[PDB]
């Protein structure tokens, strides 16, 4: 394969987390997931999931009610009530599961983009937006610079002047 | 000079829907979920013609008031129709014990 | 002489839809009665006539 | 009018679908909706709408319950139950209709933007982001190139060199 | 402090509204909230809040039901019904409050970004995207130009030629 990600697809070879980086260096290549965004995404989901169980109270149950022959009016009201409540709850659970699976799926693809942007505005001109979710460095950098990008530091002046010449190769 | 543009659809529709933040928002397309169409006619549910008691009551009907003449193939129905205030109930007066209960027994017939 | 699937005390319904505002008392396969006046879901989008049209 | 779209408004003259293109060529002008995004948007909505009816089960109805003079306690519990369930359902329907009309309206204006971007990253420097939802081609192209943009191919090297000179006209 | 906003944080010194501008001029500095976006955001929230109370009908209450010694079957159905409805309503309110607080919080951070973009596409090359939510003017402008940016006019040709030279200072 030609590697790349985000707009292309998912990385089978990454394990550390949900969101990460690839990097192509002279000091090897690989994958390294950003655990800061992954944790601040895990926290969210954990609290989305737990907030569903913590609100839906585990309740003591008592159901079994018995009516005689000349009481089928009440037997049918008990039936009306028993089925009526199962009806509401089956709807309520079934809807929230579909509606929030939708919200979890958008949450991620937003977190991914919100990270693709973190880097774009961090590097600028010093790299081209080569085909989908990747950047082609206009200056060639050390693993120290890679981990500078990953932890948000980078330091734009160091490589700005270097890139200025390599960018002009048109 | 040559150009290219990206744009959404628009037509002559007056369909106004509502949201959480906005209300009476006119839209291109929309689908309704509420029904208000009643034909004012009692039809045969399933294909089984229902029991049209008439001026009679449930009591009247089953006890066999001399006016309630439907003791025929009116053994098979889909549902039972009663006139709100039915004039032909119990001819000789009295009390129909647990009347209401029997109505449910007949409801399931 | 009609044949219905849904019968009310003030008429009959075409139970394709999921909600009803006609009458709570019914027999047969009927769409659940609600009090609501208007239930319209948007399929399309906000109808905006640009520039001059 | 001055044509343009997206940020300006809606196209009365487009029919093929919800999302589309205009194009200004030497080989005429018009409208042509992108049915690939329109179908992958119709599918969504169809499944949003159908998922509302498919969950809300069409139920057999039985309501009519009768109580005597010395039974008004039960008559009022039947009333409590009958009204109580209509109450929940009227809220439940009324809320989902307002909440998901909101979600359908955001879904579209996202799909539109997600297409305006598809083209921006496909062309790059070979066109300027002229006033709202439009691009002004820096090289002048054949209807074949137009339909290359529409079906995502385009081919950036062919016109890159051409545009390089026309862009310099400052 | 170094001022700046949006991606950095909130402005304690702004009062006029929720969304606004700072500006650094030769004719002083300060804050001025954009009341057009703030009103078209207040309207939304007012209608989100009011749409919650306007649907949830203020209802006449009647609860107190009394049963004898040989009636504890009905007493328990009344209890089943009373608790059952409080159960649904406590869930229904508690969920909508959590779910729409989420939607209000995303609504804002979208409105903010949708304004940061309004300006980016209005100025273009005539300013650099200096560190988070700010622009550094490539031409130096009058309070008249500032209020031209704020009310969307700006007028790109006036300062385009000016900036063209100052941008070249590399
Ligand atoms: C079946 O239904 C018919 C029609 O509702 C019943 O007929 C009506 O019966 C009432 C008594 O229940 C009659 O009222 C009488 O009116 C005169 C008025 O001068 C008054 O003097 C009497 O004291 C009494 O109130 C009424 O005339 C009679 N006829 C009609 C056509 O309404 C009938 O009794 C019912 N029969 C059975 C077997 O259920
Ligand atoms: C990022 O990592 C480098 C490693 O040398 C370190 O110097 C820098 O302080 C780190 N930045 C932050 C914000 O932690
Ligand atoms: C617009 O107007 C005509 C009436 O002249 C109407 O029949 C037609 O369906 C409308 N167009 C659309 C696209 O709905
Ligand atoms: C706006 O909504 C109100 C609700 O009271 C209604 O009376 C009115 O007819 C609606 N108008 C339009 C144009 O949809
Ligand atoms: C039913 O009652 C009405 C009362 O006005 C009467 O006109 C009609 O003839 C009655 N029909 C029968 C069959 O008793
Ligand atoms: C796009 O259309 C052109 C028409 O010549 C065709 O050659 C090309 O293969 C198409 N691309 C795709 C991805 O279908
Ligand atoms: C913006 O303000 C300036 C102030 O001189 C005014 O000339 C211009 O017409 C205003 N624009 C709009 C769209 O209101």
């Amino acid at each position: 394969g030609a590697i790349a990600g985000f707009i292309e697809g998912g990385w089978t070879g990454m394990v550390d987390g949900w969101y990460g980086y690839h990097h192509q260096n002279e000091q090897g290549s690989g994958y390294a997931a950003d655990q800061k965004s992954t944790q601040n995404a895990i926290n969210g989901i954990t609290n989305k999931v737990n907030s569903v169980i913590e609100k839906m109270n585990t309740q003591f149950t008592a159901v079994g009610k018995e009516f005689n022959k000349l009481e089928r009016r009440m037997e049918n009201l008990n039936k009306k009530v028993d089925d009526g409540f199962i009806d509401i709850w089956t709807y309520n659970a079934e809807l929230l599961v579909l509606l929030e699976n939708e919200r979890t799926l958008d949450f991620h693809d937003s977190n991914v983009k919100n990270l693709y942007e973190k880097v774009k505005s961090q590097l600028k001109n010093n790299a081209k937006e080569i085909g989908n979710g990747c950047f082609e460095f206009y200056h060639k950098c050390n693993d120290e610079c890679m981990e500078s990008v990953k932890n948000g530091t980078y330091d734009y002046p160091k490589y700005s002047e270097e890139s200025k010449l390599n960018r002009e190769k048109i | 000079e040559d150009t290219i543009c990206i744009g959404y659809h628009a037509n002559n529709s007056t369909d106004t829907v509502d949201t959480v933040l906005e209300k009476n928002v006119t839209v291109t397309h929309s689908v309704n979920l509420l029904e208000d169409s009643h034909n004012g006619k009692l039809c045969l549910l399933k294909g089984i013609a229902p029991l049209q008691l008439g001026n009679c009551s449930v009591a009247g009907w089953i006890l066999g008031n001399p006016e309630c003449e439907l003791l025929i193939s009116r053994e098979s129905w889909s549902y039972i129709v009663e006139k709100p205030n039915p004039e032909n109930g119990t001819c000789y007066p009295g009390h129909f014990a647990d009347y209401e209960e029997l109505r449910e027994q007949l409801s399931s017939v | 002489e009609c044949d219905a699937k849904c019968q009310t005390p003030q008429g009959a319904i075409n139970s394709s839809l999921p909600f009803q505002n006609v009458h709570p008392v019914t027999i047969g396969e009927c769409p659940k009665y609600v009090r609501s006046a208007k239930l319209r879901m948007v399929t399309g989008l906000r109808n905006i006539p640009s520039i001059q049209s």
